[PDB]
């Protein structure tokens, strides 16, 4: 696969680390150039690092269930950073408890995310969307 | 302040309680006097430490969920469910992240949205925001006793309000409520933070009230080797117990294969009254929790069943006072009261259905005994000579030179160096030592059992069976065999 | 026909062969030439006794579920879906108990109300009625071996047309398949009958096509005594290898004191193969097989899940070679396919969470093992006195005079003496002995475990005691303490 | 003096017997004159029973599941050999898995049974309602 630059992070006050690491190792496989910011991350550093970085993608991880609230405005953020139509996907377990998943999606995607993943997505998942969303498939 | 494993003096601490109580408005509730005697008038019964002893004593283990909720009466509701129709020995509250970051701002902001939105936006009960108040409204309208159970690197405001507020025990300490918890808290910080938990513990068993202290054995929840998670808690029962705590559960976290896992929870039930014995802590009531499984789950909750199940017979089989109940919804969300109650209700009749069992003694087990005790003291011993005697100042330094080091802890004082595998039969081994302090000896030991594995496999050990192991119960199985 | 043990000849065998394909229309489509070829056509994935020895080479326990519905299709597709999304490792087929009494008239009336109903109003699959013809449509359907399990004391058509249906395996035996599912069926008449059954898997090895027998170890799943089970298995076991058999997996049904149970079992599988050898069967190739508690579930499905899981930690650390998997629908009525395979799945969660994990050996395992072969070798020698050396008329002797009793049986032939209940660690232990010939060693060991009980729970040892551990595990339990 | 008879058994091809042994002890200890004719019960053993012991009820068991086509009848059977009136008690698995069960309830009343009880059902609940329909209490 052609190289491209993502950011990759845990949002908010989230601390779970194991899937971060996971999908730093599974993305950098698959060819691309992982900008890690790590766990307990603020939207903002989502932004510092992909304006640094000049990244294709932003990957929101959230595991806590507080993502719901954390992620709303990340969009908003990034059009204002002058990051206009730069991917943005959220995934983990991103809503407080068992949900409905359509629901769920549709409530995210309204917040302006480009994809949004169920419990327990296997990363592979996450690379053939990008690559697809990135046409380099 | 200066870090020393020396209790403080009731004049330090005096001095500390009157700036943390200032770092929120419900503060302003806590009145250790009037706090004294509430606790004093709280039946046996509700007593978490008083229930702990009987549990002991008549050799039994107590199932005890995990649950918390942004409001308050859907909180009580909750804890009246899995009381009522789980049949909990004993009740948790589970605190929400926000206040573990002490962002109590966020917590009210949940608390507000989840009003309006009709069900939780916190992924727990915002403590410091009910204040004194609303922890007591949930003492009071519950029939078992209650236990902060969180995750929090500064926890000293959280600790003033549940214990004031009745409930009478406080999970954590100051390694096991930092490194999986936070990324940029200095261990120093953290332990002398977790000395004020300790030491507000220490005030109220000198005015004669019993309140519980629970290391969080588990850790990351990933593949923790025995001895190094039975390090932890060994150190932190001792740093409790020079801040005058009397009552300590130390828990273990499930690593799967059942005689490593009773070995490690009778290792550090043993190792724990021996140094706390050794260094003079002759009054301590130790007892141990063991955690249901703590990795990633499966979610289909057939499956889900299998794992708590089978976490809960080895529990009953080790001789825990105390489990740690997992629900079918681990892998997908914080679970429902039907989830949760489920899951006590599957723990509670494996429980009964073990009633006085317990693994006997066998030359196996006596042998994984004597490499988590011997892998245990290398650690300790390196932590005592590397603070020249002093715990507290030891702990830093191990974790500045990765004598100390949990495996994917978040914390940038984590070495992240020591790198844990499964061998042939799903024990967790040392597969990179980093700068644990092993003997060449306890490490030919590992390298030996992990090469079983090797040979069946027909791999070599790697960090790919890390990953492998890392996703194996989620998928069905213990041990991350290959395809 | 006289009763000895000893091998049917081929010409006395073929004799009762012709009368017994005349006892419904369907045994005309019986061809053993034709059978021969088609069951040597079966590939070894799905033939039963060839899997079972893989399992045995792998040191893996296997799940396997009970099923049955009166229609072909409907049958098909529950045991596609216990394969498919179950993960199932054998199939079962339950047969009705129309078929089990020989009412064939009444399983086809059972058909006709089930197709008018779209619901089975069998309790199982009528494979007389549905032929070679059908037996062989639902082997062509699976991917697994399929065994007929049921529990007919004259099963001689049963097993003619199920074998000649390719399924190869059958369970039972000419006690365990009388006394706990028959009344007025003499012992003589049940052993003639299944020395029958015995005698046809006897034919098909000679020919090369290997067939496993399955002796019922359970019996009434009340409270059998692991040495007076156990004493039923090897009896079994002997009587089919005289007549030929060659692949047997011996049962044994959870009591639910896990060193008991690994102690039954461990002793069941020594005792089977030692007896075998010592009478000259040198070619016998035994497994085990572990019942998931046989006594009333609870009806809660959470608590059921609870005893699932727990019963297959057991049967696996004892090493078993197969455990049949109960549902949470246990307590209420036959299973949905959804419940059978959610019981298939956390049974299956069990053992692989728990690969390749054995109970070592304890000084406690090694006394339990001592006190099961003595109390079975007594009864084993007893009966072979009884029948001055020959086990089948010594087993109806010892039936006629009590030496072999089984709790609970409906056999009017079985004595109802003996009665057994729980010590103060919940293993089956024999309150009174009737005439099981015990020394007065024996006796006094299991009195000595009953006052234990007895000073623990205030109480005198009791049939009191019997009625509550009746009732203990579907009230939340496995020791039915007072109050 | 009049001590009630019952007849106790378990209807058809049903072999299951440890219930049976409970009830029969059970309902001797609560006064009553047990007619236990035992496991593999066809309809004619009860009605034969009933009228040779001059019996006020008969308890049906039925565990296997198939009660529900043995017990269809049994109402009529006994009004053809004059027991009349005589209390008809069913109670244990009577039907094949689990099911709705008011439905499964007035499936047996509309054979004709007084009383249908469902899995689990303590002998204590049968000895309390036998007791006041036969207005001994
Ligand atoms: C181990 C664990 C812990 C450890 C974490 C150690 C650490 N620092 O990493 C410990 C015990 C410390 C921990 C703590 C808590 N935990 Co926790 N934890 C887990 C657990 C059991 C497994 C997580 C794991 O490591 N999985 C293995 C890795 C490889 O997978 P993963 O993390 O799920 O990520 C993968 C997939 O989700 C996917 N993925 C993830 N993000 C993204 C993003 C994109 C774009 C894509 C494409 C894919 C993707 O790919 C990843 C790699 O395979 C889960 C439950 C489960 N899954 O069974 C709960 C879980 C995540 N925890 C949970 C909670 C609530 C807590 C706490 C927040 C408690 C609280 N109320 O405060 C605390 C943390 C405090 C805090 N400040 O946040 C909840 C979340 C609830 C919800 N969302 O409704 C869970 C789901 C458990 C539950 N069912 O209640 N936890
Ligand atoms: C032990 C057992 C066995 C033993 C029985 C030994 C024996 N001969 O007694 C064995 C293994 C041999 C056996 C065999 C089979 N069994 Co079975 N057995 C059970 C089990 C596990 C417990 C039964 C028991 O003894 N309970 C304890 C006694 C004290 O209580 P009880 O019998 O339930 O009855 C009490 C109450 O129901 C009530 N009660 C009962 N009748 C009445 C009547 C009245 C008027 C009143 C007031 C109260 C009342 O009081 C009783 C005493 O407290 C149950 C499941 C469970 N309950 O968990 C299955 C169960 C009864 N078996 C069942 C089946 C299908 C079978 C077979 C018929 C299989 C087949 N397909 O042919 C065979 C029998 C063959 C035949 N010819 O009938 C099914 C019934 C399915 C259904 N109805 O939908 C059950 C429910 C299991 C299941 N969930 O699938 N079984
Ligand atoms: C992964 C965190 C460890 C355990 O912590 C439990 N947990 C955290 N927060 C809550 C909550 N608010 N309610 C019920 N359980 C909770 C999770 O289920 C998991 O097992
Ligand atoms: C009580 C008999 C022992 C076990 O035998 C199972 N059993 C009998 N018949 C069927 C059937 N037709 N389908 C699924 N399970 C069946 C019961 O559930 C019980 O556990």
């Amino acid at each position: 696969m052609e190289k491209k630059t993502i950011v990759l992070g845990v949002i908010g006050s989230d601390c779970h680390a194991v899937g971060n690491k996971i999908l730093d190792h599974a993305f950098t496989n698959a060819g691309f150039n992982v900008v890690n910011i790590g766990v307990l991350s603020p939207q903002e550093n989502f932004i510092k690092a992909a304006i640094e970085t000049k990244a294709d993608a932003i990957l929101v991880s959230s595991l806590y269930g507080q993502g719901e609230i954390d992620c709303k405005g990340l969009r908003q953020k990034c059009d204002e950073a002058g990051l206009e139509g730069i991917l943005l996907y959220v995934g983990g377990n991103i809503v407080v408890g068992k949900q409905h998943w359509p629901d769920v999606e549709k409530r995210f995607k309204d917040m302006g995310y480009d994809r949004v993943y169920a419990p327990g997505t296997p990363p592979e998942v996450g690379i053939a969307d990008l690559k697809k969303d990135l046409n380099i498939e | 302040m200066e870090l020393k494993n020396k209790k403080w003096t009731d004049e330090e601490f005096h001095k500390q309680r009157e700036e943390v109580l200032q770092q929120w408005p419900t503060g302003k509730e806590v009145d250790l006097q009037e706090a004294v005697d509430y606790l004093k008038k709280i039946p046996a019964e509700k007593n978490f430490a008083e229930k702990l002893v009987l549990a002991k004593k008549k050799g039994i283990t107590m199932a005890q969920p995990r649950a918390g909720v942004a409001l308050l009466d859907e909180h009580i509701e909750l804890l009246r469910y899995l009381q009522d129709e789980g049949g909990a020995d004993f009740l948790p509250s589970t605190i929400d992240a926000y206040t573990r970051q002490n962002r109590y701002d966020e917590c009210e902001n949940g608390i507000k949205e989840s009003e309006k939105a009709g069900r939780s936006l916190l992924n727990g009960f915002p403590g410091v925001n009910h204040g004194v108040k609303g922890c007591r409204k949930v003492l009071e309208a519950v029939n078992l006793p209650l236990q902060a159970r969180h995750g929090t690197p500064d926890s000293r405001l959280l600790a003033e309000i549940i214990h004031a507020g009745g409930w009478t025990s406080n999970e954590g300490g100051g390694i096991s409520y930092n490194v999986p918890y936070a990324k940029n808290v200095t261990i120093e910080k953290s332990l002398l933070d977790w000395q004020y938990c300790d030491r507000l513990v220490g005030f109220y068993e000198e005015q004669g009230v019993h309140i519980n202290r629970e290391p969080f054995g588990p850790l990351t929840g990933t593949l923790v080797p025995p001895s190094m998670s039975n390090a932890v808690g060994i150190t932190e029962a001792l740093l409790a117990a020079e801040q005058g705590v009397k009552n300590i559960t130390v828990g273990y976290g499930e690593c799967g294969n059942m005689i490593q896992d009773i070995a490690a929870l009778r290792c550090l039930e043993e190792q724990t009254n021996e140094y706390l014995k050794a260094y003079g802590y002759n009054d301590v009531f130790v007892t141990t929790v063991f955690h249901q499984w703590m990795g990633g789950f499966p979610q289909d909750e057939s499956k889900a069943f299998g794992v708590i199940v089978t976490a809960t017979t080895i529990a009953a089989l080790a001789g825990a006072t105390k489990v740690i109940v997992k629900t079918p919804h681990e892998a997908i969300g914080i679970p429902t009261k039907e989830a949760n109650a489920a899951g006590i209700k599957a723990t509670k009749m494996a429980l009964n259905m073990l009633e006085g069992q317990r693994m006997p003694m066998s030359k196996e087990l006596e042998t994984e005994m004597a490499v988590i005790k011997a892998e245990t003291k290398c650690i300790l011993d390196k932590m005592f000579e590397l603070g020249k005697g002093d715990l507290a100042i030891g702990t830093v330094k191990a974790f500045e030179t990765g004598v100390m080091d949990i495996p994917f802890g978040p914390s940038k004082y984590n070495a992240g160096k020591m790198m844990p595998v499964r061998d042939n039969l799903g024990c967790v081994r040392y597969l990179e030592f980093g700068n644990v302090p092993f003997t060449e000896e306890i490490k030919n030991y590992n390298r030996e059992r992990l090469q079983e594995r090797a040979k069946f496999e027909g791999r070599d050990v790697s960090f790919q069976m890390v990953i492998d192991d890392i996703f194996a119960v989620g998928k069905g199985r213990l041990i991350g065999r290959p395809e």
